[PDB]
């Protein structure tokens, strides 16, 4: 469920 | 299918203290057997740090202490409303990897607005409750 993302990026 | 734990995070004053949070704040270190296994944290950035989620509220899972490998997991996050049942859950349908000081979760977690509205009842006596679920596979 929902986009996944880093705070990496 | 290896270990799968959970960790409840409860944020208190959160309108109260919102110019107190800053930019990100990060939850106590936690993990399911200990003597066994590695140490995690939750970060939430309570004001998205883009313009793409200025409005919304992030929340990341990540890995704090040194693991021996590579290590895989799913995660699921949901709030706990008034009553404490889990509302809005965002789960990763696959895993990710993870390594020392990496965190992985949403950006758009929830609309920022959504979460004040007194009609959804998810801030009782100003506490944002958290519910994370991990699903360590190795």
């Amino acid at each position: 469920e929902g986009t996944v993302s880093s705070s990496t990026d | 299918m290896v270990v799968k734990f959970s960790y409840m995070w409860t944020i208190n004053n959160f309108s109260f203290c919102r110019e107190e949070m800053g930019e990100v704040i990060k939850s106590s270190t936690f993990s399911s057997g200990a003597n066994d296994k590695l140490k995690w944290c939750l970060r939430v950035n309570p004001k998205g740090l883009d313009e793409e989620s200025k409005d919304y509220l992030s929340l990341y899972l990540l890995l704090v202490s040194c693991p021996k490998s590579e290590v895989r997991a799913k995660f699921k996050f949901s709030i706990l409303n008034a009553k404490g049942e889990e509302t809005k859950a965002m789960e990763s349908q696959r895993a990710y990897r993870f390594v020392q000081g990496k965190d992985w979760g949403f950006k758009k977690f929830i609309r920022r607005g959504f979460l004040l509205d007194e009609a959804n009842g998810l801030l009782p006596d100003d506490k944002l409750t958290l519910f994370c679920e991990v699903s360590v596979v190795q």
